[PDB]
């Protein structure tokens, strides 16, 4: 009586149940694991807070309306302030982590709409100015708020044009990245497990984000007659196999 | 025959002949069998 | 001193030849490799992942909406969409498949075309997708369409339908850049019965459509893509 | 290898063509799941789509130019193209660039070919064979200031001398600091509020510098350098969506404003053929 | 006559290639080698010998005094010295380590920083040395400093203290010429308790400081040093 | 609720030492279960014994 | 393959792979053990 459909994920002191899942994606078919010695470089023993950092943090909720263009969060940024995960983050020189991402959106059998939930490794954004204008730090570190693709261009911020993925590629091809759809008629959640993907064994958690999670409405939300025209979307994310190394004074970052 | 000492100096590599699209085409956690229902 | 003779071609530089060269950095030790998920070995590995087709091309500036094929409730007998199968041009051209095919001169193989339905769960519909092999015109009505490769799709719990365009061909390779002799057919879709919405519901519903290549597929003779060009060198 | 097996009529409870794309998988459906097929063999291996093959041919990555002329009274050799350099990079010319950016991280050895041809714009006499010197100047090395500085001694820095009209060729191991080169980098060099964003921060591989060794003749001679790059021993990870809009800068993803629709509009209906 | 083809690169002179050549002096017999103590095989052998760092760089012309770090009796909580760790520049630059690092482009590894105390034997002191890994600012007070790599040094019979800056890094190589992304941290030193001089004694005492590389160390990609240049050829 | 409705609730247990949470952000950092209302009508949350002292007073 | 008769005409030598810093780092007459007191 197991269905692909019902699932439970327990991680730390927190549990999620979905009764309307559509399997789960594990990026590149690899599950998060700690850093092996053969791959290690820094000689420091690392710190593995385990259950105090590897639990589920639910970010603040978004509201899908008929005019929504899509939202974008960066990792580990989105979690920069969650509990002890965040403290560890500002206090060590280097850290590394994988995540379980669970995006939630329920409706009824009269609604229609379909969101794309995708994880993009190394999502370098484009400046809407063109040329070689850079995208300032603050703009690519929105924190739990994430970036709202239907917000206005700002100065020093990225471009927010959806048919171009914020980088000069077409929305249609985002499907080459680990992703899952939430089609109100099928699905009510999306779950993706992200292994740590980098060109170095461990890195800085503040100067470099290693994935952007993106939720994009593709088939517009259509509510039943005289229904309220909107649904909330909630994102809950859990660091998994986290390791921190090179402890010290506590980083100070712009803004 | 390599005439040179360093590995960078050798010619192109030879075909992976690796080929396994499943990391890209089927990264699902619970295995899906073709023919069985997608969602049970 | 050993006697030699040099042949025609001596001193030429062929950008495609593969030989040994002296290393400028004798004895240098590269950084160790660490493990990174995701290694690609063949472009054939990636063109099997499906991506969305902007089938609804009828707009005037690129929009999320050209990915949506609309469906109308209560129409009978009528046609949902049509396209030829020049995978290197037209709707296909910006898709990952289209985009890679363009790096090669010839392609052969089967294509997989699927449609995922997004209408309310309490609605229902039966569509027919038809592949018309080279030699006939794009079908003009379902009767015409239904006499070639087709699948009656019944919209249900299982949200997507995967149609295969089996390789139908005299010549074993076709050109990726559209060519007549080498042309592959048409793909059309019609109401088999009709879309029906539940009460309290209204308007258009949309289908999303994807394209990817079957394991069947072959691409050969690499060349340059018409999809990218430039007028002055870029700088930092 | 069979490309298609033989398959006949089906009337089952087992439907391989109905799936749920919401799952993120591309189910491996074949012609034989939905029509009746006959056996056929592949006759093909997929040799020429190997990434080593795809990135393994020489591509032009840079065209520069230097001139041989009397430097007498020139206050700025660099500025007179008495010698010139190049801030090495592989993203400046954009044909090879789109190919590499199909991947996120890439690792390979490089084979460089350098073709140098001469031009004599101002009606001339006898051209004495010019010899070009290409020398690699890595980060933190005395950058050269005149066309005949102590720098050109290049006692510790690899340099090649070849003749204009000829070609020079040599191969450099993978010089990246990490395990792979980042084709993309969503980071900064540090957490400052105004520091550049991109890879340019990551990819400072130093510059290459060219000059003519010859002193000047009575006329002036323009020498134009073309650098070709061939990847050998390629390794690529994490495929990405191909580049759709035009490029504007080395190292940023930025596209131009008021660009044009990249998807071709139908001449007709959705229903059109 | 055997048929050949010449490739691109024929006739080039690459200063780094390694091939055979005819000897100009056929059959000549070199002088026998005799034994000489001191043979060096690797530059890695010598960068492990420690040499003095002109830490006290604050003078205006080079002097023996910039090797001396002064210490004041009776100060509490305060800071003895500070420096970043750009081994290819600044204090490090003229040291043997600094001087060799400059022949290479990349370095990786642990550094050994030691301090030898020279105050009267009847005095006493407790100092804290702190290494701050990349990512934070140079510490501004001991509290800040003590939260990173540190050693409380107790001045005793044993005159020197050897602090190691363990390799703390994401990227496995850093640039020897100072670079941000690639930067290595800061090194600071503060009074832990304070220097105390015996009676009949007065003034400043000094610490000498050395730097050498751990056996850990790697240097790669040789290049030319900014530390030497010239304007005309020398003559006899 | 009617069978054709849907809802997702979070239940949170806050162990001794902090105040009753004032908003979900605060609540979600302690023991919690996201409950998805479905066919299966009930959700069972456990308040695991979190305690220094091994017994508490009932009053 | 050497094509020439004299030894000077052969290519570069091959890595010492000798490496022993102790003549430079520890030329002390009585052996010092790390961990034992420097001066007894
Ligand atoms: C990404 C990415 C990859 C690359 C290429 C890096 C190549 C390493 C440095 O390139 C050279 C170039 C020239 C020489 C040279 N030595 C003597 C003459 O030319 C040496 C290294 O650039 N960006």
């Amino acid at each position: 009586g197991y269905s692909d459909r019902v699932q439970q994920i327990t991680l730390g002191n927190s549990t999620i149940t979905t009764q309307e899942a559509a399997n789960a994606v594990v990026c590149y078919a690899e599950w998060p694991e700690y850093l092996p010695d053969v791959d290690a470089s820094d000689v420091n023993k690392t710190s593995k807070p385990d259950t105090s950092v590897c639990r589920f943090y639910t970010l603040d909720s978004k509201t899908w309306t008929t005019g929504s263009k899509g939202w974008c969060w960066k990792l580990p940024d989105a979690l920069k302030d969650m509990g002890v995960f965040g403290q560890n983050m500002f206090f060590h020189s280097l850290g590394r982590s994988g995540y379980t991402v669970h995006v939630q959106c329920n409706a009824t059998k009269f609604h229609s709409g379909c969101l794309l939930v995708v994880v993009i490794p190394e999502h370098q954004l484009a400046s809407h100015e063109g040329g070689n204008v850079s995208v300032k730090y603050t703009f690519t570190h929105p924190g739990e708020r994430g970036i709202d693709l239907s917000s206005a261009n700002e100065v020093g911020g990225p471009v927010k044009d959806v048919l171009y993925n914020m980088n000069g590629t077409l929305l249609g091809n985002l499907l080459i990245f680990p992703h899952q759809f939430i089609n109100l008629r099928t699905n009510n959640t999306a779950t993706i497990v992200i292994p740590y993907i980098n060109s170095v064994p461990i890195d800085s958690m503040t100067r470099h984000n290693n994935v952007s999670l993106m939720v994009i409405p593709i088939a517009p939300l259509t509510v039943p007659t005289g229904a309220t025209p909107s649904l909330p979307i909630t994102v809950t994310i859990a660091p998994m196999c986290t390791e921190f190394s090179g402890i010290r004074s506590k980083s100070i970052v712009p803004q | 025959i390599n005439y040179y000492k360093d590995a960078a100096s050798t010619s192109s590599a030879g075909q992976s002949l690796s080929m396994d699209p499943s990391k890209f085409t089927e990264p699902v956690k619970d295995l899906m069998l073709k023919g069985a229902p997608a969602l049970n | 001193g050993l006697p030699t003779t040099t042949l025609p071609g001596s001193g030429q530089f062929l950008t495609t030849d593969d030989r040994q060269s002296p290393s400028a950095l004798p004895n240098y030790e590269p950084t160790p490799r660490i493990h990174i998920p995701g290694k690609v070995h063949n472009l054939l590995e990636i063109i099997q992942v499906d991506t969305l087709i902007p089938m609804n091309n009828t707009h005037t500036k690129d929009e999320v909406n050209s990915y949506l094929i609309p469906l109308n409730a209560n129409r009978q007998n009528e046609q949902v969409f049509g396209t030829n199968l020049f995978i290197g041009d037209g709707v296909f051209k910006t898709t990952l498949l289209g985009e890679i095919v363009q790096y090669y001169t010839h392609w052969s193989g089967s294509l997989r075309f699927s449609l995922m339905y997004t209408g309310p769960a309490l609605s229902s519909a039966k569509l027919i997708l038809a592949y018309t092999p080279p030699g006939a015109r794009g079908p003009q009505d379902r009767r015409e369409a239904m006499l070639g490769t087709h699948v009656v799709w019944d919209i249900g719990l299982q949200s997507t339908i995967v149609m295969t365009i089996p390789w139908t061909s005299g010549v074993q390779f076709r050109y990726t850049d559209p060519d007549t002799y080498t042309s592959a057919g048409f793909l059309s879709c019609w109401y088999q019965t009709s879309l029906i919405l539940p009460p309290e519901t209204t308007g258009q519903v949309y289908l999303l459509s994807f394209i990817s290549a079957c394991p069947d597929f072959k691409l050969r003779l690499m060349k340059d893509t018409q999809t990218i060009s430039q007028t002055v060198a870029l700088t930092e | 290898t069979v490309a298609s097996i033989s398959s006949g009529p089906k009337h089952t409870q087992k439907v391989p063509i109905l799936t749920a794309n919401e799952t993120g998988a591309t189910m491996p459906v074949l012609p034989s799941d939905s029509i009746e097929t006959r056996t056929t063999y592949m006759h093909f291996n997929g040799s020429e789509t190997d990434v080593e093959c795809f990135l393994g041919r020489a591509a032009c990555v840079h065209v520069t130019e230097i001139q041989n002329k009397d430097a007498t009274g020139i206050d700025n050799h660099r500025e007179a193209k008495l010698f010139n350099d190049w801030k090495i990079n592989l993203s400046s010319l954009v044909q090879l660039r789109k190919k590499l950016e199909l991947f996120t991280y890439v690792r390979f050895d490089s084979e460089y070919t350098i073709l140098a041809t001469a031009s004599q714009p101002d009606s001339a006499n006898y051209s004495s064979n010019l010899v070009v010197q290409a020398m690699y100047v890595p980060p933190g090395a005395p950058n050269p200031k005149e066309w005949d500085d102590y720098t050109w001694q290049s006692a510790s820095n690899p340099s090649v001398f070849f003749k204009v009209g000829d070609t020079s060729r040599f191969s450099v191991p993978y010089v990246g600091l990490a395990s792979a080169y980042n084709c993309f980098y969503d980071g900064y060099s540090h957490d400052d509020a105004e520091t550049q964003y991109g890879i340019t921060v990551l990819s400072h591989m130093g510059s290459m510098a060219f000059r003519i060794v010859n002193e000047h003749d009575e006329h002036k001679t323009l020498v134009k350098i073309r650098v070709y790059h061939r990847a050998k021993h390629v390794e690529a990870w994490i495929p990405r969506a191909p580049r759709a809009l035009p490029y504007t800068s080395i190292g940023r993803t930025n596209y131009p404003k008021n660009t044009e629709p990249v998807i071709k509009k139908r001449k007709g209906d959705i229903k059109s053929y």
